[PDB]
């Protein structure tokens, strides 16, 4: 419990489930990540979103 | 209400009109030894005014080609006063210090001195120059008394450590445009609550001109520097015959 | 039984250490506040007096126009714990077969950690140090080859008898602490306490340890603190006969629970001897490198 | 819990977070130190402190 | 939409003219008050700095 | 907790703080002893004790 928060994800929205036997958090396991996706960020990056049914160009 | 000071301790008094301020060494005032920290069971004599007072050692002349001087403590006061007899008659010793350095000059002189307190100022040798000889300094040079000793290589403080970083210890600067005094109050510094005044020296007092003295001829060419120092919170213990060294 | 006023009103016997300071928590770097223009008189935060001996209390909020910066930089790597808990070479012992140094299967090495410049200069930054330690013994052949050999690492404190040979009777380690190891096994590693009669070690002792007249004959005593002489580390090849593998033991020391007092100027000249701040006065070097002109870089 | 308080910081204001498998406390880890500074002790060791705005020599 | 502190704490856009003065009514000349001898130190109303 | 009380101090006034991974108590560590002294037993073993101030031979 007494250990330095000094990994490269301290200050990230995702929470991990790690094992560590040291005071340095970057020595811990890779753990399990959170399963959260954002495909809209790369695949539909438009200011004015449009639906499936809507023909986009009116 | 800062450039004037009256340092009164005992039957002595130093007035100053051109002071900077008083430095208290490492943020601690001199004190007496606790019962937690003490080990010797003897009851120590605490003479409060006969040794806690200002003594005046001698004068050194700041010439153009002056390099610096050092005074080892408490070697300065082992042949001087009621302090230097108790130190002979006793085996242990514990006191702080208030050092005061005076250098007065006109408003047409210029120069600067660094006045530093270096604990455990161990002295080195030039090793014959080549670096082959494991030579050692004499007793004249290690503990030179109240007449002090002059530095040969003041850049390295005759110990291989640079003058530049000496402002990490206690220090004041005597700038002849700004001040003519330097007050440093030193506590007792040792790993031990008590130690002998005749074998161990607690610290050294360095006086080094960083800027050379300059004046135009017509003025006074003789600019002394006088060291004036008071023990503080002094304690002695372990009484036997008097020994000088 | 105190009656006069010259002893009731006294400060004699005041053991409490009156300090001007107070240590406050600084886990992160200081943050920056927003600052504007000032066009006023009387207050001058840029003009200082170094003659006082103190340092500048100025800021950048007082000297330029700044923005709010939230500093999240940690001060945790400048601790003494982090700066000194790094195992460095303090000694190196050779157990050759023939030669001049140790041709008889044993070697004594008086403990001084001032034989290699990298760890010396790092501790000689301070005047007093109080620490536990962890020594580590990396034994091998000159070539680095590992061999099947058994060794004995005896600690011989002061007063205790030093061993004169390999078959001496001090190796029986009845009260002295010893360690046996094979070299095919990992390096040994023992933890050590603070073992001095004083409250701290001190790398600079300004004075003489013995009383009496101080002449040129016994001038080598200058600077010797016996509160630092923790003794002797001995090592032999466990056997009644001569070995056939030459050996070199390297010692790697790591501090723990460090405390330190009274920083000093760091050395800029080269060390020449152990426990001795001597220098070559002919070849004095500056603590930096030079230019040709002050106006040209 | 039963172990000799025999490290070189027993009797110090700072508290540590150590691991030990022995009864000797000097065998424990270096741990985490406390982050406490006192720069006033070396940098402004004056009897009469002065402020940033105050020109020191009156 | 102001979020940083370098723009909340700002004086940019301060259109109000900050004046050191104030016009007061002076319909008549200033009257004279009765005055006596002063024989004191510290206060010197005749010494100025142009 | 289930182990034979078979060390050479079982039946002694002093209590120890030992570690053991076996059922035989004589395998345990040396532990910490109690700090109790009896110098009167060797140094003043007299039937009629006398004080510091009292000159003993009246
Ligand atoms: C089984 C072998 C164990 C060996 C343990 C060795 C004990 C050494 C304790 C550390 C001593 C600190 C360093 C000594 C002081 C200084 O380096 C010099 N003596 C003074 O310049």
């Amino acid at each position: 419990s007494h250990e330095n928060s000094n990994s490269a994800t301290e200050g990230s929205t995702i929470n991990y489930t790690t094992i560590n036997y040291y005071k340095d958090s970057y020595a811990a396991t890779a753990g399990k990540q959170s399963l959260k996706q954002d495909p809209d960020k790369f695949a539909n990056p438009v200011k004015d979103i449009f639906t499936e049914m809507a023909a986009p160009l009116k | 209400s800062d450039r004037v000071a009256q340092l009164t301790i005992g039957n002595s008094t130093i007035t100053t009109q051109e002071a900077a301020n008083i430095i208290v060494g490492y943020g601690e005032w001199p004190s007496y030894c606790s019962d937690d920290d003490a080990t010797a069971v003897d009851k120590p004599t605490r003479p409060d005014v006969s040794v806690n007072r200002f003594y005046t050692l001698d004068t050194k002349l700041w010439e153009k080609s002056s390099k610096g001087w050092y005074w080892k403590f408490p070697d300065v006061l082992t042949e001087t006063g009621v302090f230097g007899q108790n130190a002979q008659f006793h085996y242990l010793y514990r006191s702080g210090f208030c050092i005061h350095v005076q250098c007065n000059a006109s408003k047409f002189h210029q120069g600067a001195l660094l006045v530093a307190i270096l604990p455990e100022y161990v002295i080195g040798t030039v090793a014959g120059g080549t670096g082959t000889e494991d030579s050692h300094p004499p007793y004249k040079q290690t503990q030179p008394g109240a007449d002090g000793f002059e530095l040969q290589h003041p850049y390295v403080l005759d110990a291989g450590i640079p003058i530049s970083q000496l402002t990490v210890c206690h220090h004041q600067r005597i700038n002849l445009r700004t001040n003519n005094c330097a007050t440093i109050i030193v506590p007792y510094m040792n790993t031990l609550p008590f130690d002998s005044a005749l074998n161990h020296c607690n610290f050294g007092l360095l006086v080094v001109p960083i800027s050379p003295l300059d004046f135009d001829q017509g003025a006074t060419p003789v600019i002394p520097i006088t060291i004036t120092l008071a023990p503080m919170c002094s304690e002695f213990a372990g009484l036997r015959q008097a020994v000088t060294q | 039984g105190d009656r006069v006023a010259d002893v009731i009103e006294s400060s004699i016997g005041d053991s409490v250490s009156r300090a001007l300071t107070q240590a406050l928590p600084a886990p992160t770097g200081q943050n920056t506040q927003v600052s504007s223009h000032r066009l006023d008189t009387g207050e001058v935060p840029a003009l200082q007096a170094a003659e006082i001996g103190a340092s500048s209390n100025t800021s950048d909020e007082s000297m330029i126009e700044t923005r709010c910066v939230l500093n999240s930089h940690s001060t945790a790597e400048t601790t003494l714990d982090s700066f000194f808990s790094r195992a460095g070479l303090v000694g190196e012992i050779d157990l050759p077969l023939e030669g001049t140094t140790n041709p008889n299967g044993y070697a004594n090495w008086d403990i001084d950690i001032t034989g290699y410049a990298q760890m010396r200069r790092k501790v000689e930054l301070f005047t007093y140090m109080r620490f536990d330690a962890e020594f580590t013994f990396v034994a091998c052949t000159p070539t680095g080859q590992v061999v099947p050999q058994l060794l004995q690492y005896m600690f011989v404190p002061p007063g205790a008898p030093k061993p004169e040979s390999r078959e001496s009777l001090a190796w029986q380690t009845a009260t002295n602490p010893s360690v046996f190891v094979k070299l095919t096994d990992p390096p040994a590693q023992v933890s050590v306490p603070f073992m001095s009669p004083a409250s701290a070690y001190q790398w600079f002792y300004d004075g003489y340890p013995t009383f009496g007249e101080h002449k040129q004959e016994k001038d080598l005593e200058y600077g010797a603190c016996p509160n630092n002489m923790m003794g002797t580390f001995s090592v032999r090849t466990v056997g009644s006969s001569k070995s056939k593998y030459p050996l070199v033991v390297r010692i790697y020391m790591r501090m723990k629970h460090v405390r330190a007092w009274i920083p000093r100027p760091m050395r800029n000249q080269n060390y020449l001897f152990k426990a001795n701040p001597n220098y070559a006065g002919n070849s004095i070097k500056p603590t930096g490198t030079s230019r040709s002109a002050i106006t040209t870089l």
